[PDB]
């Protein structure tokens, strides 16, 4: 309904945007640039805020990957083939499968930004998913994945009225955007697998944010949050 | 009721392929093992890990009504936790097995081409398996209930055992109170799945999953109370999304213990692939994939 | 210690015997089996009865820590009542081997014509093996801790006792008895000149004479008095249902072995199973010599 | 002591008994003689009979072959080979083996009579040691044990101070006689089984109070009403 709207979420989504030199690099300091980002985006997020504090922490570290795959698999739609970085940086295959990424670069690009493409998903729908994503009640420490189930779920509410009012042509849009989720996963996990395969050799200068989220204090994110 | 006939005839096709493959009562998982009447060291600490939280005792009735109970070692050091690794994969051949002849009697997936068979086969094992172990889970007493045999939970002093995400998953599944029109629904899903590594006719694949997506969708919107069951395709999708990790995870576990620890079936090591072309990679799978000579 | 030097050389000797050749830990009870993963049924009937009292779960480790537990069937299907006899059977066997160890090594019983040792083994076999079952026996929870093997009284509570052998274990494990007590009663059983075939009546009276003697001396010397002075008499007691015990076995396993073959060879010459004396009893006699291996 | 008198018992054996054909016939009318005889006598016993009735007949159908074996055992003391009875029948060896209970007769004669022979055993301790046999407490049945084992082990001591007294010549007189009751056990039980088989057969009397005995009442019942 109205109580997790639809146009706050999407406004959210606006706040945060409006747009082989080592690729592996580039991808990793566009992660790094987008944290932050994440940060803000996620504090844009109704009610994300009035939860404690920790249990945001998690949230935050258990969903990063999968939202900044999100974003930058909508934002490659506006290109035909390749993926748009954060910085303005458009990688293609040929560095892809050069970098030892292909496969998850494909997957990608076939799961998400093709699927993304067809089905013409607006920014709103994207914000949505994003925050379905965001609040996952069975994350590991949570002191109440209650509230975070609650939130989910008028997420999940206030995007079915959406696709219902909007789309009326399309009575099973709703679904196909929640078919995504797991598709997402698993590439979000693939994409850890990576991560800590070139974190483990130390060829890439990751950065200090990318490592945190890394790692299992931490500081940053901590900080962040407080403001 | 109150869907369209397609819709209605993928729940009835699906329904009886579950009905055909699927032996609940377990007479006839036969001949299965029993429990006998530096770097090294680290990851020995790691499968030591994997092994702690997943004990289980093993009941086992009999035709009489005699009833053999076998209870795990505490962990010590040595081969003593890998006492029913065996039994444990001669289940899991037995109920892979199943999940192809699952897959085999369903029409679509019989349409394919065998190499995307293979792929789709290969991806949702482990997931089929676990969702139809969810179907004769018992919640209330911790165990799975499969006919003769039963695998009950070992006690620690509950709150601390689902820090595995395997038994969470387990329990938070089972507390959906699930149709099996929508278990066999969520197994098509996961069946038909396009961004599995190795599928060709990914827009078949898509179409499909697609359809069985909204046919479950529309399935709690027309055979469950109205807005007592409205977040319920939220949860199913949460517990599909999941699926995915326990799947990845189970994977690497399974690695990590075959790799200081050989206890695998041929199957096992195909699913898994454990050592090309799909085909030559799977003789058994594709073999399988083909009939008869009953 | 209020004995004479013979008492407590009878004592030494016995403790000895007992020590060296009673297994509490049962490590050597092994390559025993385990079960299976008109007027004769006038018979099954009684059969019936007999089993559906002595019903005990088999619970059984381990040395990885591991345990399997057996629970019995419930009555019928018949046939399903005779799933723990032949793992009985094994049992009852490494216990009358025990036995006749024992046996072996005290010098009195050595001492006597080979038809003699014989007859006592014969006679006293079941009620000595009663006796070195109820040392393992724990009164609380109603189980025999054979070391490694667990035998649990499974539930139906005062109808427990109305099977003589139960109440025979709880009443005997009452006493808390001594070990130098419990092996002058494995004595004292042992040599009786009333068992059927026994030629040297006398020397065995005699011997019998001096266990009992030795035992009532230890009890009025090794304990408080007045608090264990008709502790002799419930002994005595003891051994007096024994003998009940002794015989209603004997005829009971008899009417189980009629219509279901179970007991093994040494049983069957203990209890007359299918003429000379050592003829009759060629793996007991041949126990009673050294030594092959 | 004073509440189980070694005296009261030796009068209670005194007051019971001062002094073509077939065998297994005259045992069983001994037998059935002697049944009503044992009623008198244990009515005899201190304690015996302010004990419930139901108890009581419980003791008695227990005991009855031990207390009457070991009282004919006793009798043929006097006399050389064989068994004499309280009918005055004096049953021999090969009587007894041609019968088909000559197994237990030899039996019989070397553990008891002779056993009491060598020994020396009186007509007290005969009492007394009948009355431990009739003082069975493990008996199924009945409604208070306790007073049962209590007076068991008042006979036990009165019989203990008795041949300290007596016999101290012996100092383990006692506990040979105690060792009796095994050996008696064993042949009570032995005799039984040749009765219930001679029961099945019909060519032997009947016996009515004997017949009473071997079953699962009314005539002991009422014997024990006076
Ligand atoms: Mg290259
Ligand atoms: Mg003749």
């Amino acid at each position: 309904n109205e109580d997790m709207p639809v146009e706050r979420i999407l406004e959210a989504e606006l706040a945060v945007e409006p747009k082989p030199n080592d690729p592996v690099t580039n991808i990793c300091q566009a992660a790094d640039k987008q944290l932050f980002t994440l940060v803000e985006w996620a504090k844009r997020i109704p009610h994300f805020s009035e939860l404690p504090l920790d249990d945001q922490v998690i949230l935050l570290r258990a969903g990063w990957n999968e939202l900044l795959i999100a974003s930058f698999s909508h934002r490659s739609i506006a290109v035909k083939d390749g993926i748009l970085l954060a910085t303005g940086l458009h990688v293609h295959r040929n560095s892809a499968h050069s970098a030892g990424v292909g496969a998850i670069f494909d997957r990608v690009l076939t799961e998400l930004v093709s699927k993304m493409r067809d089905m013409q998903m607006d920014k709103t729908e994207l914000g949505c998913l994003r925050a379905i994503v965001l609040f996952n009640p069975d994350s590991k420490g949570l002191s109440n994945p209650a509230e975070v189930e609650a939130l989910r779920e008028k997420v999940y509410a206030s995007l079915e009225a959406y696709c219902k009012h909007k789309y009326p042509e399309q009575p099973g849009r709703f679904a196909k955007l929640l078919l995504r989720l797991p598709a997402l996963r698993s590439i979000g996990l693939k994409c850890l697998e990576h991560l800590f395969f070139f974190k483990l050799i130390g060829d890439t200068p990751i950065d200090t944010f990318l490592m945190e989220m890394l790692e299992a204090r931490h500081k940053i994110l901590h900080r962040l949050l407080q403001e | 009721q109150g869907l369209t006939e397609e819709q209605r005839m993928m729940i009835r096709e699906l329904m009886d392929a579950q009905m055909k493959t699927f032996d609940t009562t377990f007479s006839h998982f036969k001949n299965f093992r029993l429990p006998g009447v530096r770097e090294e060291a680290a990851k020995w600490s790691q499968v030591r890990k994997d092994l702690c939280s997943l004990k289980v005792s093993l009941q086992l009735r009999g035709e009489d009504g005699s009833v053999w109970n076998y209870k795990p070692p505490a962990d010590s050091g040595g081969k003593e936790i890998f006492s029913l690794l065996p039994h444990m994969a001669d289940m899991s051949t037995y109920m892979f097995k199943g999940i192809i002849s699952f897959a085999k009697v369903i029409s679509y997936f019989r349409d394919l081409p065998i190499e995307d068979q293979i792929s789709l086969l290969k991806g949702a094992a482990f997931e089929l398996c676990q969702l139809r172990f969810n179907t004769v889970f018992n919640a209330e007493t911790g165990t799975w209930e499969c006919g003769r045999l039963s695998y009950c939970l070992e006690d620690t002093a509950f709150q601390q055992l689902l820090l595995e995400p395997m038994l969470k998953f387990h329990y938070m599944l089972k507390k959906l109170q699930l149709h099996e029109e929508e278990y066999v629904l969520m197994q098509a899903i996961s069946l038909f799945s396009p961004d599995r590594p190795g599928v060709l006719q990914h827009r078949v694949v898509d179409q499909l999953q697609e359809q069985f997506a909204i046919t479950l969708k529309s399935y709690i919107e027309c055979n469950r109370p109205q807005p007592a069951h409205r977040f319920l395709f939220l949860k199913i999708m949460a517990m599909l999304t999941e699926l995915r990790s326990i799947n990845a995870q189970h994977t690497q576990r399974l690695l990590r213990i075959q790799d200081i620890h050989p206890f695998a079936t041929p199957l096992m090591q195909e699913l898994f692939g454990i050592t090309s072309s799909l085909t030559e990679r799977h003789k058994i799978l594709h073999r399988l994939l083909q009939e008869g000579s009953p």
